[PDB]
C-alpha cells in the first residue's frame, strides 16, 4: 500500500 | 558487502502541510534481511518539503517509528503511529547501498 504523509 | 547509513530524525511540521514523503509497503513470510531489513519505506520524498530537509531520502527503509520497532509492522498499523504523532515524528531509517 500507499500513503503520503 | 552492505553499507548501511543509518539516521534517526525528527520532522516537524505545520497543521497546513504533510511531511513531504510517500510510505509503501506490505502475508506474514517476510524475513528481515541486511538487503531488504524492512517492511516499510521511502517511496519518494518531497524534495521541497519537510521530510526532505532532515535528510530523509527515496528508499530509506523505516526502522521506528517515534521510538518503536516497525521493521514487522503492516502498512495500516505504521501509518497509524505516524498520525497519532501529529506534528512531530521521530524516525530511524537506514539506506543501504552495494
Amino acid at each position: 500500500d500507499e500513503t503520503n504523509l | 558487502d552492505y553499507i548501511i547509513k543509518e539516521k534517526t530524525v525528527l520532522l516537524q511540521k505545520k497543521d497546513s502541510e504533510g511531511f513531504g514523503f510517500v510510505l509503501r509497503g506490505a502475508i506474514e513470510e517476510f524475513t528481515p534481511t541486511p538487503a531488504f531489513p524492512a517492511l516499510q519505506y521511502l517511496e519518494s520524498v518531497d524534495e521541497g518539503g519537510v521530510a526532505w530537509r532532515a535528510g530523509l531520502r527515496m528508499g530509506d527503509f523505516l526502522i521506528e517509528v517515534n521510538g518503536q520497532n516497525v521493521v514487522k509492522v503492516g502498512h495500516r498499523q505504521v501509518v497509524n503511529m505516524i498520525r497519532q504523532g501529529g506534528n512531530t515524528l521521530m524516525v530511524k531509517v537506514v539506506m543501504v547501498t552495494r
